């Protein structure tokens, strides 16, 4: 283990980006099959973890949409 | 520089290295491609205890992308309004007059432009 | 299935206040 961090009818949207050994996360929320409109997202955190990310997977316990930047 | 440790071309920071032969490993040499800057992959070759091994520490500085935490030892003063002064906010220096503001920053924002 | 991203996925590019301008930026966007 090399990195650890612990912290304390609607649409939640996120942006994940990876560059220079940093992983940036942006988050936004909006209360409403993807609706048409405009919404803007604010940064939350960047992690200094130096790995290549070429795959990912969601974790479930009903729909989610994925697009590419 | 290819398969072990790459620095970006726009690097800002310091590199320090000293000789340690009094207390004296593995390095990758086969891979399918180079590494991106500050990437770590964890085909291996062992160093011969050829030249005496050196210890290297690299210091990288973030340039005020967040609220500042790592500053040098300096004494802060009270702030003067409505008067032409030299000012220094978190290492950002200048000359001007300061005024109370009606701009509405958001908590991740630090300065205007 | 496939849908369309009608003007979605805009974020604040940096930690700088800006007001009543038009700003051109080049980055990774949807
Ligand atoms: C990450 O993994 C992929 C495939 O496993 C590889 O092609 C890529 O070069 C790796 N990233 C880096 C920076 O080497």
């Amino acid at each position: 283990c090399t990195f650890e961090y612990i912290s304390d009818k609607h649409l939640r949207e996120f942006v994940f980006k990876n560059k220079d050994g940093f992983l940036y996360v942006y988050k936004g929320y909006q209360p409403i099959d993807l609706p048409s409109g405009f919404n803007t997202l604010k940064p939350i955190f960047k992690l200094p973890l130096g790995i290549n990310i070429t795959n990912f997977r969601a974790i479930l316990t009903a729909a989610y949409f994925v697009g590419y930047l | 520089a290819d398969y072990n440790y790459k620095l970006p071309d726009d690097f800002m920071g310091c590199v320090l290295a000293w000789n340690t032969r009094n207390i004296d490993y593995k390095y990758r040499y086969l891979r399918h491609g180079k590494l991106r800057p500050f990437e770590r992959d964890i085909p291996l070759n062992d160093y011969g205890f050829g030249y005496q091994p050196y210890r290297v520490v690299v210091l990288s500085f973030e340039l005020l992308n967040a609220p500042a935490t790592v500053c040098g030892p300096k004494l802060s003063t009270d702030l003067i309004k409505n008067q032409c002064v030299n000012f220094n906010f978190n290492g950002l220096t200048g000359t001007g007059v300061l005024t109370p503001s009606s701009k509405r920053f958001q908590p991740f924002q630090q300065f205007g432009r | 299935t496939q849908h369309t991203s009608s003007m979605r996925g805009v974020y604040y590019p940096d930690e700088i206040f800006r007001s009543d301008t038009l700003y051109l930026t080049q980055d990774l966007f949807l």
